[PDB]
């Protein structure tokens, strides 16, 4: 999800 | 399930959990949402130093991460650990990986144990110190996918031939004899913990962290437990 | 003046000074006047330990002193030794005697200190160990009273053939080298003493107590500093 | 069969197997009839001190027995571990009783190991210290009739309610965590032994002894190995 | 003059005094000509390892020198240091040059010694490790030419601002506080020094070496005592 | 004179 | 029975 | 001088  | 008392650093901002939105170093105490959290430049590629301590006086389980010639990050927490951890208990480093990934590289990890009994003073004591480990390494418990000897080195999680970090993974390296980590019998009780890591992700997308823990003697992995959980957690609570 | 960290075992209520009224234990910064001070069940005739504790993650100067089979007393004070003392001292034991008495007969002696490098993340380590000392103890500087030998003890203060202690007394033993106490470039600092001691006053009126001490290296007994300055400080400010 | 070296402290001569006919300490390497021995003045009722030494630089195994004012006595054997026990071992403390008996007392025992590597000269380490044994001690496999609780001890063999010694018992305590005894890749390794121990036959008619041993991971006592065979060997070959 | 017991890592043959032909590791007892001698495969400036080992049971003085992937220099020599050394010594290292030179850095440098009472059976003991050296390092005694501060190492023989070692140098680095090396009513006592050492000659022509020492307490470098003599011996006798 |  |  |  993040990094995304 | 385990009782986990840890020291998380955290590469990866799980905040859906609780994590702040950078890496960080944190306090667990018997959940992944950590109790305690700091801020954490963590320098891709360059081994790193923790050093964890606690002891009995001043009830303060703290910690200290740096890496040579930058600022050192320091998380504490107040914690009654007689309070927390059954009387004997094992100590360990462990570490994830999820969808992103990292090397998990232990370079070193040194601990040492002290309790000095009320009733006569003396005091009983457990220090071991590796600075190499042998791919036969017996005096450690592996789990997961944690391996030895490669480089001379313990690496949590899986990699490579060539050192590139995998996804899905976790990994643990549990000492093999027990520790007695308290006794209300004792004056003081202390302990403290130092590694090395080498914390790499080429992909420069790093998760998901490495921990060093403290755990009922019988721990293991919990089922699932890859990515945010950093193989302690059975769930995110 | 000499700068003086220490943790007194004062077994005589100075009231006019800041003592409370009875025998504590107190933590001492720069001051005879405690910054901080528990109550403390001394026994007289029974043998002590005394635990002193420092590190710079928390900061954070405690002692615990016990009997066996008793509760312990304890104490703690937030301080920067960076801020207090010079980056090398030298570390002793001090005690006095003044209208009333005591021996001060100390029955072991233990202290290790690390110094951990922040460009380089290596330790440096000093640890001394007694469990007697003998008639020319040559690795400590004995100041004013003190004298090794006598049944293996040091004996801070003075004290008679047959055990019986003097007034107007006071003795130091510090380790003869050195000890790098703080240093800037340091990741973690940390220090960790313990003492055992045999407090004896056969009218059951111990005068005046018996402190471990952190000074500068060329620290000597003030003038003067008998009865309740405990032969660490020049006057009771 | 196991593979065992010792340093017997053996209290009953038996003749027949090669035993001097006296008291004596050994090392025994591999069998009961130690390569060297020396006379010991055991004395009944006392707590003694036995401390074992081993370096990979003299490749001599050495073990001084003693007694509060009095003469020790010294036994001293050149060995290559390298060439007689696996790399991993574990080391313990073992003791027996047959016709005649003994209390086997174990007061404290501590150990420490180091191995430093040929590739890198950084070293491994273990060492723990137990100068009191608590019921359930997590940290030690007892094997045989040996427990722990009482007076804080260690009891190797079978002492009855009133403290009567038992005949025909066989007991031992190893240290749950395997030890790296020996390695090729190593520079130096070495590795001490201490305990007090405390023999106390009221009869005055002692047997059989204590050791401390170093055996492949997985010892247990040789069935039947009371009596002279001091809980090590399943024969007197 | 001076009591000197040295491990000396001889880099130049001054064959007129005993000198095998080649660079070698010595014991030298009271003299400059050592009791026992090894080849010793000097690595122009690469980082090398001592280990000097000793203990009252065995009396037997041994070292290892060693660098990384190389094989090992050994010596080791049976010698009373009882009846050699006073009871008190201080310890140290110390280096020269000649007419040939070398640099004579230290890198790190540790040191244990333990002594166990007869009458009490309760060891004494001293342990340092510097693996940084400091500018103004107040826990060692630094005579002659020998600096601390630069790159945090101890140069024990001068360097120039160009990083060229200088001829005819000598120094010598003792730790402060004087050791209790032996004591007739002691058990068992033992030490062990390690050191890392870089010895660097630019022109391939290296000169004088490096020893660890133990000496009386006051013990300063012999006038004259540049070149063969090490800093350690008058003459060469 | 604490205890006087 | 060596005592005996 | 023995490397001369
Ligand atoms: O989009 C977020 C992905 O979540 C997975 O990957 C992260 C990082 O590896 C991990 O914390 C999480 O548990 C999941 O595996
Ligand atoms: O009655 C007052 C006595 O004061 C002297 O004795 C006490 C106790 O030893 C001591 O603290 C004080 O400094 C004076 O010496
Ligand atoms: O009288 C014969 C003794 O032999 C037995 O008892 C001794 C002493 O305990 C023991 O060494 C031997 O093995 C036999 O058990
Ligand atoms: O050519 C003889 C040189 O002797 C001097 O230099 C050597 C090597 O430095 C040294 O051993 C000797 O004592 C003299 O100083
Ligand atoms: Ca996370
Ligand atoms: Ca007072
Ligand atoms: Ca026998
Ligand atoms: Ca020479
Ligand atoms: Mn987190
Ligand atoms: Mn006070
Ligand atoms: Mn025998
Ligand atoms: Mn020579």
């Amino acid at each position: 999800g993040w990094y995304n | 399930a385990d009782t986990i008392v840890a020291v998380e650093l955290d590469t990866y901002p799980n905040t859906d959990i609780g994590d702040p939105s950078y890496p960080h170093i944190g306090i667990d105490i018997k959940s992944v949402r950590s109790k305690k959290t700091a801020k954490w430049n963590m320098q891709n590629g360059k081994v790193g130093t923790a050093h964890i301590i606690y002891n009995s006086v001043d009830k303060r389980l703290s910690a200290v991460v740096s890496y040579p010639n930058a600022d050192s990050a320091t998380v504490s927490y107040d914690v009654d650990l007689d309070n927390v951890l059954p009387e004997w208990v094992r100590v360990g480093l462990s570490a994830s990986t999820g969808l992103y990934k990292e090397t998990n590289t232990i370079l070193s990890w040194s601990f040492t144990s002290k309790l000095k009994s009320n009733s006569t003073h003396e005091t009983n004591a457990l220090h071991f110190m590796f600075n190499q480990f042998s791919k036969d390494q017996k005096d450690l418990i592996l789990q997961g996918d944690a391996t030895t000897g490669t480089d001379g080195n313990l690496e949590l999680t899986r990699v490579s031939s060539n050192g590139s970090p995998q996804g899905s993974s976790v990994g643990r390296a549990l000492f093999y004899a027990p520790v007695h980590i308290w006794e209300s019998s004792a004056v003081v009780a202390s302990f403290e913990a130092t590694f090395t890591f080498l914390i790499k992700s080429p992909d420069s997308h790093p998760a998901d962290g490495i921990a060093f823990f403290i755990s009922n003697i019988d721990s293991s992995i919990p089922s699932g437990s890859t990515g945010r959980l950093l193989g302690l957690f059975p769930d995110a609570n």
